[PDB]
RNA sequence: AGCGUGUGCCUACCCUACGCCGGCAGGCGCGGGUAACCCGUUGAACCCCAUUCGUGAUGGGGAUCGGGGAUUGCAAUUAUUCCCCAUGAACGAGGAAUUCCCAGUAAGUGCGGGUCAUAAGCUUGCGUUGAUUAAGUCCCUGCCCUUUGUACACACCGCCCGU
RNA sequence: AGGAGUGGAGCCUGCGGCUUAAUUUGACUCAACACGGGAAACCUCACCCGGCCCGGACACGGACAGGAUUGACAGAUUGAUA
């Protein structure tokens, strides 16, 4: 119907040109995170992902102290 | 706070000194002992310089820094 | 107009402040008159600071 | 030479490009009305010029 | 096994195209980096990668290259081809993959060494 | 420093035709407010004038970002022992006394 | 060619300032007191309160020639 | 709602009013305003509300962090650049120590100037919602108008006694 | 016996503690510490892995149509069409 396509969750990824159906929980949330070539690809991103920090930089020595309690 | 401490490379330097021979030797030469001769170096068929612009010789690339010119068959 | 800037020329003591200010009063009269009334009523040896602005519009 | 070094890459925010007219000054500059002084040296003219302390 | 493919679309063919509609199955990320347009010092680091391409043998490492180019990609067709950019004290190289459109030659460097932390004493310690 | 002879001849007759002059410190910016379009550089120009007004025997006075000069009878006899040119050809600026 | 109003009169002050700082740094010796700008039609009128005035004139008005001079060859002024 | 700002001595840098159209700043044409004339009766904002909480981990206020075209600033990542899928974070008055504050205080909240390239988490101002407690005291920290003591006067961080 | 908002729950900076190119001038309680209106790529970085175009109104020295100036991609430079 051509309504507006801005509406699914994971969009304009890799290995597909359309945004394809999945379901059931312990799947979407790992999805959440695409950490599969970010890692291959040897980068930063794959370690500022993983240990829970920041990947954009948010400052973390007085403020921004959330995210492990 | 320190010193820059540049001082782990280049000591001390000399300046350069081009040994620009007072003598013309190798820049020009006759090759004929007579009132007409030969010159040495390809006519310039440029018409954006001069009627004397006479062009230095390298391995390639004749480099006078006003034209760059590079003789190119296209 | 305002400008507002510390009064110390280095940084140090209180942070203290000028609060500098300029005023610009504009008042604008209209009568119908030719040029030569306008030119002769300005030439009255007039007091400082009053900039006079004529427009034929 | 010069041509092929100078004006390649626009510079279009040169702190150095201004200057106290007074003092020529490169910090605490007021480009404010036109100004273009230092600080220090508005305080010093500020009277002067018409501004004047009243609040 | 068949190789990888990108975005579900090959490169070659898209390569043989011009730029009209070669962003409708990219990604962001050098989404208009590729739109801001060329300037000049930009292909030194494509010939350079041509010259170390053209130099080596196939199916062999080539030499190490020394720059420090913070610049943009429009072409994947260097797919098997490597940067090496100057970082900190040492030299550092990524593996490459046609996932070129998405990420930049800048995001692979970890200046964030970690804290090597002290034991603080003779002053405030409590 | 690092001015060839002919601006200094320039520079030299500039100072001969103006005698009473004002002017700013610019060096290395490319246009200038007051004193360009001479057909001479204006960074050689400027430090020929710094030359003039600094060499050491013509006092100068540095303030509100601007110069205003006093051209002592001394640089005129260092011009005139120089050059040769006698004060008979008197500068047209004694009109409108 | 046009600035706005506050322009116009800032730029206004910034001329009397350093006009009065000038003539405060060349004849501070002369017995100068003050500098008074008046507007007149077309015309920029400056008056000088000194308590002496033989030596700003001096002789011939030399003084005054070539400190009018240099002011007008500074500010901007017509020929 | 402001308070205010907005385009040549220098100077090359101003504030902004329709369409390409995915859903609007916006990559390009376009006019106005040296300004109570245009932005603008201040152009991606109240705090409100037929998306609502029946007794509090739900709809209620966001732990990262991914896409849609990015204002166009070489670089930004080794400081510039939007809201949406509801992916669930001690999810409801806080070691020792404490800083500011008495009515349009505090606090919430945005906006404008300065810096500047419309660069703010800073500062300087401005409105908007709106205020529990107190009209007291010298207890702590200090200050002042007295009397008193002093072996202090570098003035109690003083002076000074003891193998 | 008052309180409200606190530095701890949502937009990083100042300077010392604090590995080599990283903790870089002035400011040692109130009267230092988004303070020098100081929002550090760079013109303002001196902690900085790196350089070049360099200064003398004079005191004394080396001596004239040559005693060098930012000013070439491809054999490179230590990022750099230096």
């Amino acid at each position: 119907y051509k309504i507006p396509d801005w509406f699914l969750n994971r969009q304009k990824d890799v290995k597909d040109g359309k945004y394809s159906q999945v379901l059931a929980n312990g799947l979407d949330n790992k999805l959440r995170e695409d950490l599969e070539r970010l890692k291959k690809i040897r980068a930063h991103r794959g370690l500022r992902h993983f240990w829970g920090l920041r990947v954009r930089g948010q400052h973390t020595k007085t403020t921004g102290r959330r995210g492990r309690t | 706070k320190k010193r820059k401490k540049k001082s782990y490379t280049t000591p001390k330097k000399n300046k350069h000194k081009r040994k620009k021979v007072k003598l013309a030797v190798l820049k020009y030469y006759k090759v004929d002992e007579n009132g007409k001769i030969s010159r040495l170096r390809r006519e310039c068929p440029s018409d954006e310089c001069g009627a004397g612009v006479f062009m230095a010789s390298h391995f390639d690339r004749h480099y006078c820094g006003k034209c760059c010119l590079t003789y190119c068959f296209n | 107009l305002r400008i507002t800037t510390r009064k110390t020329p280095c940084g140090e003591g209180s942070k203290t402040w000028d609060r500098f200010q300029m005023r610009i009063h504009k008042r604008l009269i209209d009568l119908h008159s030719p040029s030569e009334i306008v030119k002769q009523i300005t030439s009255i040896s007039i007091e400082p600071g009053v900039e006079v602005e004529v427009t034929i519009a | 030479g010069h041509q092929q070094l100078y004006w390649s890459h626009p510079r279009k925010f040169g702190q150095g490009s201004r200057s106290c007219r007074v003092c020529s000054n490169r910090h605490g500059l007021i480009r404010k009305y036109g100004l273009n002084m230092c600080r220090q040296c508005f305080r010093q003219y500020a009277k002067d010029i018409g501004f004047i302390k009243l609040d | 096994f068949r190789k990888f493919t990108y975005r579900g679309v090959d490169l070659d063919q898209l390569l043989d195209m011009s730029y009209e509609q070669l962003m409708q199955l990219y990604s962001a990320r050098q989404r208009r980096r590729l739109n801001r347009g060329l300037r000049r010092k930009q292909h030194s680091l494509l010939k350079r990668l041509r010259k170390a391409k053209k130099e080596a043998p196939p199916m062999e490492k080539p030499e190490v290259v020394k720059t420090h180019l913070r610049d943009m990609i429009i072409l994947p067709e260097m797919v098997g081809s490597m940067v090496g950019v100057y970082n900190g004290k040492t030299f550092n190289q990524v593996e490459i993959k046609p996932e070129m459109i998405g990420h930049y030659l800048g995001e692979f460097s970890i200046t964030y060494k970690p804290v090597k932390h002290g034991r603080p004493g003779i002053g405030a310690t409590h | 420093m690092l001015m060839p002879k002919k601006n200094r001849i320039a520079i030299y007759e500039l100072l001969f035709k103006e005698g009473v002059m004002v002017a700013k410190k610019d060096v290395h910016m490319p246009k200038h407010p007051e004193l360009a379009d001479k057909n001479v550089p204006n960074l050689h120009v400027m430090k020929a004038m710094q030359s003039l007004k600094s060499r050491g025997y013509v006092k100068e006075q540095f303030a509100w970002r601007h110069f205003y000069w006093y051209l002592t009878n001394e640089g005129i006899q260092y011009l005139r022992d120089y050059l040769h040119l006698p004060p008979e050809i008197v500068p047209a600026t004694l009109r409108r006394s | 060619v046009q600035i706005s109003k506050k322009r116009k009169f800032v730029a206004d002050g910034i001329f009397k300032a350093e006009l009065n700082e000038f003539l405060t740094r060349e004849l501070a010796e002369d017995g100068y007191s003050g500098v008074e700008v008046r507007v007149t039609p077309t015309r920029t009128e400056i008056i000088i309160l000194a308590t002496r005035t033989q030596n700003v004139l001096g002789e011939k008005g030399r003084r005054i020639r070539e400190l009018t001079a240099v002011v007008q060859k500074r500010f901007g002024f017509p020929e």
